[PDB]
């Protein structure tokens, strides 16, 4: 708004050659630019664009104190999870959002992009907890947890992968997330575009 | 999308060293991919090296950055060369990108 | 590694659908997370840009007039519309988030 001539940089996040996992995404914060969301909107959202709180048309107009950039890889069916309210291996053990959540969460199709033939392993995600995350929580430390019946200083009585390949069906193909979390007027306002 | 600038060119006697510069434009990162890449004048074009390691080719060439500016630190511990090529510096986190610079040596 | 271009060069008419191909021993994976197969275009004078393929068919990059494919052994990149302004040297490269390996190159001349 005050005199503001930086652009955000959300092709930085969306444009991405490398996604994180599932535990330790990457977290970036945009400040002090102007924002577009003409281009996050109707160009390149593909598979889905769900917001909370917001209007997606006017969005543009709203004004932010912060904006902040949420991205990692999961699998298809789990797209889902990343929603308010929403329970499961992912919501409650890698990436939780709290349920006041005013942002958007953008995902699309990376089978291209992410999967190989003799599969893609380098995607991984937690898989066990003592308890759930907490929303926007990151805990990437290995805790051998599969006691069973037996509290173990080895192996077994961690985390696991995911296998990417490009002809599992359509719910296992991987896809990238981008939630954009809003901090909404906490502070004088920061970040908008036409106002 | 992303612009990586350099120093046009560097000249120097062998038996000297020289750093050669790189910027690229942006905000954040938690990590870093980048190459230098070399063309030898008349031929194609060969790796250098990955972020600080080495294409298979040692002792010369040896570098070590920084961050996404002064990114770059190309360095040659020695002239005695007819390494008389053009080196780019490659951007490897949005959309691959090159840009380049010119360093010689002369008789 | 054989990384070859087979081509010189390509016929000079404006107007006219051309293509080039590189063929290798390596035709499969090259990469730590993708594919192993991409194009540069180097303008005189110029760094070079990317253009990119893989393994199955894909085909990426800025410019939307270019197609990539492939089979066998051998790796295909043709232009359809030529305007004149491909003029210059068009090369093959194996690597992805991977560094790389690379082929000599080949004209393309237009008058
Ligand atoms: C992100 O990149 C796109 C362009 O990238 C293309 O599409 C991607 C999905 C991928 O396949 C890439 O390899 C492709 O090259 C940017 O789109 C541009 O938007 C401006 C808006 O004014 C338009 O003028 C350009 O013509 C568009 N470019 C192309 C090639 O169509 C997009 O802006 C980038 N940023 C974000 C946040 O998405
Ligand atoms: C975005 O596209 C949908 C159709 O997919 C259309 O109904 C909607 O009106 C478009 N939004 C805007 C602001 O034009
Ligand atoms: C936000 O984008 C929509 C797209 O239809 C446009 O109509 C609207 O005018 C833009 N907002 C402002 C404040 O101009």
């Amino acid at each position: 708004f005050p005199n503001i001539t930086n652009l955000c940089p959300f092709d930085e996040v969306f444009n991405a050659t490398r996604f994180a996992s599932v535990y330790a995404w990457n977290r970036k914060r945009i400040s002090n630019c102007v924002a577009d969301y003409s281009v996050l909107y109707n160009l390149a959202p593909f598979f889905t664009f769900k917001c909370y709180g917001v209007s997606p048309t006017k969005l543009n107009d709203l004004c932010f104190t912060n904006v902040y950039a949420d991205s990692f890889v999961i699998r298809g069916d789990e797209v889902r999870q990343i929603a308010p309210g929403q329970t499961g291996n992912i919501a409650d053990y890698n990436y939780k959002l709290p349920d006041d959540f005013t942002g958007c969460v953008i995902a699309w199709n990376s089978n291209k992009l992410d999967s190989k033939v003799s599969g893609n392993y380098n995607y991984l995600y937690r898989l066990f907890r003592k308890s759930n995350l907490k929303p926007f929580e990151r805990d990437i430390s290995t805790e051998i947890y599969q006691a069973g019946n037996k509290p173990c200083n080895g192996v077994a009585g961690p985390l696991r992968s995911y296998s990417f390949r490009p002809t599992y069906g359509v719910g296992h193909q991987p896809y990238r997330v981008v939630v954009l979390s809003f901090e909404l007027l906490h502070a004088p306002a920061t970040v908008c575009g036409p106002k | 999308q992303v612009q990586l600038v350099q120093s046009g060119s560097e000249l120097k006697k062998p038996g000297a060293s020289v750093t050669v510069s790189c910027k690229a434009s942006g905000y954040s990162f938690p990590t870093h991919a980048m190459n230098w890449v070399r063309q030898a004048p008349g031929q194609g074009l060969e790796w250098m090296g990955w972020i600080p390691t080495y294409a298979g080719f040692t002792g010369r060439f040896v570098f070590s950055l920084d961050t996404s500016v002064s990114t770059a630190y190309l360095q040659i511990s020695s002239l005695k060369a007819d390494d008389t090529a053009v080196y780019y510096c490659a951007r490897g986190h949005v959309l691959e990108w090159f840009q380049g610079t010119l360093v010689t040596v002369s008789s | 590694v054989v990384m070859t271009q087979s081509p010189l060069s390509l016929s000079v008419t404006p107007g006219q659908p051309a293509s080039i191909s590189c063929k290798s021993s390596q035709t499969l994976l090259h990469s730590d997370g993708q594919t192993s197969f991409y194009w540069y275009l180097q303008k005189p004078g110029q760094s070079p840009q990317l253009l990119i393929y893989d393994i199955s068919s894909r085909f990426s990059g800025v410019p939307d007039r270019f197609s990539g494919s492939g089979s066998g052994t051998d790796f295909t990149l043709k232009i359809s519309r030529v305007e004149a302004e491909d003029v210059g040297v068009y090369y093959c490269m194996q690597g992805t988030q991977f560094p790389w390996t690379f082929g000599q190159g080949t004209k393309v001349e237009i008058k």
